[PDB]
């Protein structure tokens, strides 16, 4: 990834000390099990498929970079999502917001961590 | 503003009865309920009764049998009545307010006190 | 001249709810439903003037919810204390016979933001049209929230905004008809 | 019956100090505790209620609190109308109960 | 559900004194009823409210960076924010809605609604002379849409003839709105 | 143009 060209602005929330916010293998089938119906089947599968993918790029940027702000931060809005993933695990529609959600989240961690090199 | 006055007569001879009466100005009886306190002189107070806005009474177990609370919404002004006197009764009677029906509303505003002895 | 103008936000545990608004000396000029990710301006015609990125929003609400629970252990899990709440039915304008209005039931001075309003009409519940605000803050930091009930005033309805709060011990409900 | 203990029953300071009135009940009262103020004018003040509520009407160093069974009534700078006497006051069940109260004497 | 309940309240609040000349900002953090830290302008940092809130007045206000753009958020955003919404929150100008009716022959009541700002000014006349014995007010009344509403009421209810004159005065008119009742 | 915001801090 290329330093972005127009970095947007980047807030701090003085998230570097945080810890036990990655959620364990156990909790999320916990949070995958609440999608039991006959319709959540194919979007549940995109949804552990993306989960598993923000998972990677996440533990990806504390290898080499190690931006404890914006990786915990990351979480921190993750546990937001999972809250809403828990009051509807059923709803198709939510289920796709919740994956372009955590795609923006992305988006961000990547906006705001080019941002914080330059400076 | 939000007033209450407490009036009564002062003179308690031994085995009469009393009476006592709150004013209040400045807001409704029909939304606000009308609590009832005493205290001897020179010690601690004591709850007697409260009346809520929609006229629900609860009198106080130990005093239970002498007490008697009531109302006049359009008067403005709250009552309180003790039979069967005594040398205990001497003290300083009060009224407060608090909102609604519900016991979990905390009183806000008091009165300045009327005394017997 | 004085004026005010509010950013408010709050968490709670553990039913994990959260809120985002902005205040103008008492009166909310927009807020975010995190759900849908969108801005939502009070008035729609504020839309047309400025613009609000919701997205921003959810930072603040991961902030709110990792701070909760760093109180919470501090406190040593002092519960909150359930505050009743003070009902109001109001009226956006003194009200005539089949001519429209909006019943406003305002609900203050309560803590901690839960409640459960329904809207009765000769005792069932109405959805119909039914709008309401979020969790407007205090000064002495309760809550006040403005239910609406876009209806045609006539004298065969009554009207009960049905407060459940865990500070009572019975749904409150309070009265509203016409003369 | 609800059995209200408050802690101080006489308390010397001077102006300018911190006070703390402790007030305990003998069951769970759910954080409903009423503080009041009683001037030798022998009129009668609510500061705190809901045991964290601070009234509309009075000054910002009156603080009410709560840890567990044990209550509170903090003034954090004592000024020289605050010489008065207190009483805690539960309203979780009937009957109200107060306690015996707080004298507060100026050193 | 009977478990216990825990929340927590963060507010950003902007003070505006003729016009921008003079900004107040004050930020609060409340947890469970009781505000815990805050910040003022004026004094420029956070201060412990309670005991509760002096570990986060000693955490925060040890961050330099955080603290000067929250000084300077009188210009960055209360100052930005005030330029951006004026020309529909304080330039709004709603004109009252008002009119008169008696209620039951007593306590005559003007109804002042739909009306911004706030700052209303009503006043009783009888027939020029301006009276001041009987008016009682509800108060200002918040509608939560950007209105306002207000009831003030006369007592005295007047002989046959006498015609008594609400006049309202507010900042959306030039030329104060009368709305006059007539008698017996 | 944009209403701007304010943004929190975290307890430590
Ligand atoms: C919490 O409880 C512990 C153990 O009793 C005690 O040491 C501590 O002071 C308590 N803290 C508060 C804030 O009540
Ligand atoms: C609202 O209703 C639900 C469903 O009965 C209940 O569990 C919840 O406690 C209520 N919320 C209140 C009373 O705040
Ligand atoms: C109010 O601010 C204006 C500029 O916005 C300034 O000209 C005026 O002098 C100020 N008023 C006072 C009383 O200082």
């Amino acid at each position: 990834k290329l330093r972005c060209e127009n970095p947007k602005k980047a807030s701090i929330y003085l998230a570097q000390n945080l810890n036990n916010v990655v959620f364990t293998n156990k909790e999320l089938e916990d949070i995958y099990d609440l999608s039991n119906k006959e319709e959540t089947k194919e979007v549940l599968k995109k949804f552990k498929e993306k989960v598993n993918q923000f998972y990677r790029h996440a533990f990806d940027i504390i290898n080499k970079y190690g931006d404890k702000e914006v990786f915990n931060m990351m979480f921190l809005k993750l546990s937001v999502v999972f809250d809403i993933q828990r009051k509807e695990a059923n709803n198709v529609e939510q289920i796709k917001r919740n994956i372009a959600t955590l795609d923006e989240i992305m988006a961000k961690a990547d906006n705001d961590l080019c941002y914080f090199i330059s400076q | 503003q939000v007033q209450l006055k407490e009036s009564g007569p002062g003179l308690v001879a031994p085995s009469q009865s009393l009476s006592i009466t709150c004013t209040v100005s400045g807001f409704s009886l029909t939304s606000y309920g009308v609590h009832w306190v005493r205290q001897p002189p020179g010690k601690g107070l004591e709850w007697l009764g409260v009346i809520w806005a929609g006229g629900s009474i609860n009198y106080n177990s130990a005093l239970m049998s002498r007490l008697s609370i009531s109302k006049d919404n359009f008067k403005s002004q709250v009552f309180l009545k003790m039979s069967s006197l005594q040398t205990d009764d001497t003290a300083m009677y009060y009224c407060a307010r608090a909102y609604g029906d519900y016991v979990h509303y905390a009183m806000d505003y008091w009165g300045q006190g009327t005394s017997v002895t | 001249e004085e004026h005010v103008i509010i950013q408010a936000e709050f968490y709670l545990n553990p039913d994990q709810s959260g809120e985002f608004m902005f205040d103008f000396d008492g009166d909310e000029i927009f807020h975010v439903d995190m759900a849908k990710k969108e801005t939502v301006w009070r008035l729609e015609e504020f839309g047309r003037f400025a613009s609000f990125e919701a997205q921003g929003a959810l930072a603040n609400i991961a902030v709110d919810k990792a701070n909760l629970e760093i109180m919470t252990k501090r406190s040593n899990y002092t519960p909150i204390t359930n505050v009743p709440p003070e009902v109001t039915v109001l009226t956006n304008s003194p009200v005539e016979l089949r001519e429209p209005n909006v019943l406003i039931c305002f609900i203050d001075k309560f803590t901690p933001p839960v409640v459960n309003v329904t809207w009765l009409r000769n005792g069932k519940p109405v959805t119909t049209g039914v709008s309401e605000t979020v969790f407007l803050p205090r000064e002495d930091h309760l809550f006040r929230k403005f239910h609406y009930l876009p209806f045609l005033p006539s004298t065969e309805d009554v009207y009960d905004c049905r407060v459940e709060h865990w500070g009572l011990d019975e749904p409150l409900l309070k009265h509203w008809e016409f003369d | 019956d609800i059995q209200m203990t408050q802690s101080p029953s006489s308390l010397s300071a001077s102006l300018g100090q911190r006070v703390s009135l402790t007030c305990r009940a003998s069951q769970e009262i759910s954080g409903y505790l009423t503080w009041l103020q009683q001037k030798p004018d022998g009129t009668i003040k609510r500061l705190v209620y809901a045991a964290s509520t601070l009234d509309s009407g009075v000054p910002k160093r009156f603080s009410g609190s709560r840890s567990g069974s044990d209550y509170s009534l903090t003034i954090s700078s004592l000024e020289s109308e605050d010489f008065a006497d207190y009483y805690c006051l539960q309203y979780t069940n009937y009957p109200l109960t107060f306690g015996a109260g707080t004298k507060l004497e100026l050193k | 559900d009977t478990r216990p309940r825990f929340l927590w309240q963060l507010k950003f609040e902007c003070h505006f004194f003729n016009g921008t000349e003079r900004v107040r900002l004050l930020e609060r953090c409340i947890y469970n009823q009781e505000e815990s830290v805050r910040f003022d302008s004026d004094v420029g940092e956070y201060r412990a409210v309670t005991e509760l809130g002096r570990p986060d007045a000693e955490y925060w206000n040890s961050q330099k960076d955080l603290l000067e753009q929250r000084r300077a958020a009188v210009d960055t955003y209360c100052r930005h924010n005030y330029g951006v919404g004026e020309s529909f929150t304080v330039q709004r100008r709603v004109e009252p809605k008002v009119t008169v009716y008696p209620s039951k022959h007593n306590l005559l009541v003007c109804s002042v609604s739909g009306f911004y700002p706030g700052s209303i000014e009503v006043r009783w006349f009888r027939n020029g002379q301006e009276e001041k014995a009987g008016v009682v007010s509800t108060g200002l009344i918040q509608n939560g849409d950007w209105t306002f509403q207000t009831l003030v009421m006369l007592e005295t209810v007047p002989r046959s003839g006498e015609v008594y004159t609400c006049q309202v005065e507010h900042p959306s008119v030039t030329s104060p709105l009368t709305v006059e009742w007539r008698a017996s | 143009s944009k209403m701007r915001m304010a943004t929190p801090l975290l307890m430590q």
